[PDB]
């Protein structure tokens, strides 16, 4: 039916990664609420047991280079596509964020 | 009211580890009875500002949403540039 | 304390280092640390310059599965200059020429044809037996559990049997001897079975501590447990990783003489040379394999060494290595 | 002296350290019996391993934490390839015999064979005949080209990420840093390093960058343009930035006085060079002057990425033979890559490399490749001790070969504290890091 912004932020909270991106394509209101990067922030944070750096610096840097949605779609999904058992650690985060920064620099001109 | 009596019979039970599994069985019977009125049970929760019931009732909807195709998600709750844009931006889910 | 007085210090160091590294690389939930395993693995590269009368070169046999083999040949004595690219696949001159098709060990999970312990073994085989060797690089478990190795072996054999430059002038045929180490010996046996079913005529078979097992606990497993570099825990780990899902250690790939297996009566099989180590955790299974070969109506020359551990053939500092090499040379040039 | 029986197997253990090593192994065993699975997990995922060959150091680390070679690969081909190689080796010897009459026919002969030939050998024959054609007559776009080499081949990304880890590890504990890029190009290595210092524990330092580029009317300002975009990136992630461009015909035209270096204790210096030092061997005495300047800089790390081959022999048909094998492997790796304009412009980039390899001589020939054994001899005489690469760098290079390359058979190997990228068992490039010997 019809749900409010904070209502979608609650129902679309417990859907993890694939089903959220599924729900990014259904409803315009849910489209906008899925472009919200806090759900993807939580999704990406679930992949790591210990990022090794504070969340305060990580969130600003990742949103300054394109956001969490693009970080998940472009790089994390290749790294999890063959086997979803393994949990990402330091090296996976470093690799994906370096690729994201290089991609941000490519668009810079 | 019906949703008022529902929140009483939920929250005194809340007042009333191993308890959570049969609590979730009672919750299954609950959202079975709370079906239909579930979506307006969200509005009742917003009226009341509940915390545990809100998470529990959103969990059931989330458990539904899992693994349905676009029009499936449509017909469960009765809900071309943008279509192709979202399809291409989320292609990895469909790939 | 018990393994120190049975092997030399260098062999002890090598095997203990391998054991502790593999202990680090094994994870209880059935997953393998592949990146660290490849980082810790010591490897070499092919060289077309003859060193000590042997030169090698790699051949990409298959591209869809990335199947590769390394070919070891004796140096061309007639010529003086080092061989060129065209000289690599030069026809052999000789009435009889045997080619050994070798599979390496590692319990279906470790090592490669490029490893610095199997390259040395293949070079020594060429030098001593006076032949040519083809070392296969088959897929490994648990990423490629089963039957990936048994298909890589079949493809490599089909390739080896087609090389017109490996034919012999006596009868216009290729004389292939299947050889395997540890798990490779396992593969060798199975490959020979397949070679028996088709038209390929394998003439001999060499097994060095072949890898076989079973559900029951033999007396060697109970008595010898952790005494010499091997424990039943890691043996069961490797059998679980290699074997398919929902199968026990009585699967025919584990025990060839299981009731679900196949009978070796009325079946054409090559003559076998089985070398069984004495101080081995799984000695009883290897002796049972030899006995089953003898009682199946087949030919086999059992070589039971009383005080031999695993990996005695990786260093030329013991009498067992020399005896086994002499027996292999006599078995080949017969 | 090492143990001969074990050194053949790939392990460098002293003969007089044997007992000690064995004792350590015993100790290790006991600890792994006590600390058990959890501790072993710490040994796998929370540890960085260096130089596995040195058993003493590896065991010490584990104990402290718990407390001319010719490599050839034959891919499937046809006898027409042998006829092509026979024709190609016929012209190289004929042109070296001062024949210059059979060479014209032989060059024409190669052309008639190539059309019938199909596969990667047709491309290698076409590019070698053309370079053989205009050598006979000699005794008788660029920015987009290095771009197209990025999204198609994995050698540039391997060089950047693997060198960044060595620089990042050496920068820990410093408040001001300065890196000098001998191969500044378009500055694609550095955006990935800047984001790593932003998320660094303890606080990002002050990042200063200085690039050096080849002369051109536009490349003088193209280097200025590059720093314009890097300055805007360093502000989005809150990093203090500084930049200064250079124009120089050759790296031998440099000196330490004009790099504007503060004291090294105040600002840490790290020199970088990717695919640049081989272009300096054509000039006599060039490599010894540049390596005497790097020592004058006194950096903390110097990462070099080169090509693993011997294409700088004093005999022409020797250079011709090795180059034909090496560029046959490269064109074999690209055979399965899907056809695209990036792929087409990649072969032209390599075709210009082949053509400069055999047609030119003297300073005009810049493709003077060498092997790590030869390269390590030059650095060792300068005074640059090796800096070993760990398993963290190895791991990322392996996952790098899994995002963009999927079915292609590229492998990473460790050797003598270095990293190599090759096709199957055939090495192609090598990454090494060096430090001043003390
Ligand atoms: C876990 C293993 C694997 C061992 C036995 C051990 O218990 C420890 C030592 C391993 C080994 C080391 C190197 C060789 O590849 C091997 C065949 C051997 O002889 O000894 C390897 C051998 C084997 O493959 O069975």
């Amino acid at each position: 039916s019809n749900l409010d912004e904070n209502l979608v932020y609650e129902v679309l909270k417990h859907v993890d990664a694939k089903t959220l991106a599924m729900s990014s394509c259904v409803s315009k209101i849910w489209h906008k609420t899925a472009q919200d990067e806090r759900l993807w922030e939580l999704i990406c944070t679930r992949h790591w047991t210990n990022i090794g750096c504070g969340q305060n610096q990580l969130r600003s840097v990742v949103l300054a280079l394109g956001g969490f949605r693009r970080l998940h779609s472009l790089y994390l999904w290749p790294l999890s596509k063959p086997n979803p058992r393994a949990r990402f650690g330091k090296d996976e985060l470093k690799l994906t964020l370096s690729l994201l920064s290089i991609r941000y620099y490519e668009k810079m001109s | 009211s019906k949703i008022l009596s529902k929140v009483i019979e939920y929250c005194k039970r809340h007042v009333e580890g191993s308890s959570d599994e049969d609590l979730k069985t009672w919750d299954s019977e609950f959202i079975k009875v709370d079906q239909g009125t579930l979506f307006d049970l969200i509005l009742a929760a917003n009226y009341l500002n509940i915390k545990g019931l809100l998470d529990l009732t959103c969990q059931t909807v989330a458990d539904m949403i899992k693994g349905k195709t676009p029009e499936e998600i449509r017909k469960t709750f009765n809900i071309p540039e943008e279509e192709e844009e979202v399809r291409r931006e989320n292609q990895w889910a469909f790939e | 304390i018990e393994s120190r007085t049975v092997v030399p210090l260098n062999t002890w160091v090598l095997i203990s280092n391998f054991k502790v590294a593999y202990n680090i690389l094994r994870r209880p939930d059935g997953t393998f640390n592949r990146h660290l395993a490849e980082y810790l693995d010591r490897k070499v590269t092919a060289n077309a310059n003859p060193v000590d009368g042997v030169f090698s070169f790699d051949v990409l046999i298959d591209r869809r599965i990335n199947l590769l083999s390394r070919v070891y040949r004796p140096a061309y004595a007639d010529q003086e200059q080092p061989p060129s690219i065209l000289d690599l696949e030069k026809p052999v001159d000789g009435d009889i020429v045997p080619v050994i098709l070798f599979f390496h060990g590692g319990s279906f999970a470790h090592s490669s044809a490029n490893s610095a312990i199997y390259d040395t073994l293949c070079r020594r085989l060429v030098g001593l037996c006076k032949c040519v060797v083809v070392s296969v690089n088959y897929r490994r478990a648990p990423e490629n559990p089963y039957p990936c190795a048994y298909d890589d072996g079949w493809i490599a054999l089909n390739w080896v049997n087609s090389r017109s430059w490996l034919k012999s002038k006596k009868d216009s045929k290729v004389h292939i001897f299947l050889a395997g180490d540890s798990s490779g010996g396992n593969i060798a046996h199975n490959v020979a079975l397949r070679a028996g079913e088709s038209g390929i005529d394998v003439l001999g078979n060499i097994l060095l501590n072949p890898m076989f097992g079973g559900n029951e606990r033999t007396e060697s497993e109970k008595s010898l447990d952790g005494k010499y570099f091997v424990t039943v825990r890691d043996r069961d780990w490797y059998w679980k990783a290699f074997l398919p899902e929902g199968e026990d250690r009585e699967h025919p790939a584990c025990n060839p003489f299981s009731p679900r297996g196949k009978s070796l009566e009325g079946v054409s099989f090559p003559k076998s040379l089985v070398v069984v180590a004495g101080l081995d955790l799984i000695r009883d299974w290897q002796l049972a394999y030899a006995e089953g070969l003898k009682k199946a109506g087949q030919e086999v020359k059992l070589m039971h060494l009383e005080k031999a551990t695993v990996g005695f053939y990786l260093l030329p500092n013991n009498n067992h290595f020399h005896n086994v090499m002499d027996e292999i040379s006599a078995f080949v040039n017969a | 002296m090492d143990d001969e029986l074990l050194a053949v197997l790939g392990y460098k253990v002293r003969s007089s350290e044997m007992a000690e090593v064995a004792l350590k192994l015993e100790q290790l065993e006991t600890m792994m019996s006590n600390v058990q699975e959890d501790g072993l997990s710490h040994l796998a995922t929370d540890t960085v391993h260096y130089n596995p060959s040195e058993l003493y150091s590896w065991l010490d680390n584990m104990l402290s934490e718990l407390n001319s070679t010719r490599s050839v690969i034959l891919v499937d081909s046809q006898e027409n390839g042998v006829r092509l190689v026979h024709a190609l080796m016929a012209c190289a010897e004929a042109i070296q015999q001062n024949n210059l009459t059979l060479a014209e026919a032989l060059v024409k002969q190669i052309g008639c064979l190539a059309v019938s030939q199909a596969g990667a050998m047709r491309k290698v024959a076409t590019y070698f005949a053309e370079a053989l054609a205009r050598r006979i007559y000699r005794l008788s776009l660029s920015d987009t080209l290095q771009m197209h080499f990025y999204e198609t081949c994995p050698y540039l990304k391997f060089a950047h990420f693997t060198a960044n880890q060595a620089i990042l590890e050496a920068f820990e504990g410093k408040k001001r840093v300065h890196v000098i890029d001998f191969s500044m190009n378009q500055g694609l290595q550095w955006p990935a390093l800047m984001q790593a210092l932003a998320l660094r524990e303890g606080g990002p330092p002050t990042f200063r960058l200085t690039g050096i580029g080849p002369p051109a009317p536009d490349n003088s300002d193209h280097l200025h343009e590059v720093g314009c975009k890097l300055a805007q990136l360093a502000e989005a992630i809150h990093v203090e930035f500084e930049y200064r461009g250079f124009v120089a015909n050759s790296l031998a035209d440099l000196d330490a006085s004009m790099l504007e270096l503060r004291p090294s204790d105040t600002e840490a210096v790290a020199v970088n060079s990717v695919f640049e030092l081989h272009k300096l061997l054509g000039r006599p005495g060039g490599i010894e002057k540049v390596l005497g300047v790097v020592k004058q800089i006194k950096p903390v790390i110097f990462t070099v990425v080169e090509q693993e081959s011997n294409h700088n022999g004093p005999v022409f048909l020797d250079r011709f033979t090795e180059s034909l094998h090496y560029y046959s492997t490269l064109f074999d790796s690209l055979e399965g890559v899907p056809n695209s304009q990036d792929k087409v412009m990649s072969e032209v980039y390599l075709g210009k490399q082949i053509c400069n390899l055999v047609a030119c001589e003297g300073p005009d020939r810049v493709e003077r490749h060498e092997t790590l054994s030869q390269w390590g001899n030059r650095f060792g005489s300068s005074g640059l001790a090796p800096a070993h690469l760990g398993s963290n760098a190895f791991k990322q290079a392996s996952m790098l070969l899994s995002v963009f390359n999927s079915g292609q058979g590229y492998r990473v190997e460790e050797s003598n504290g270095c990293l190599m990228l090759g096709w199957h068992t055939r090495p192609l490039i090598t990454t090494s890091a060096w430090k001043l010997s003390t």
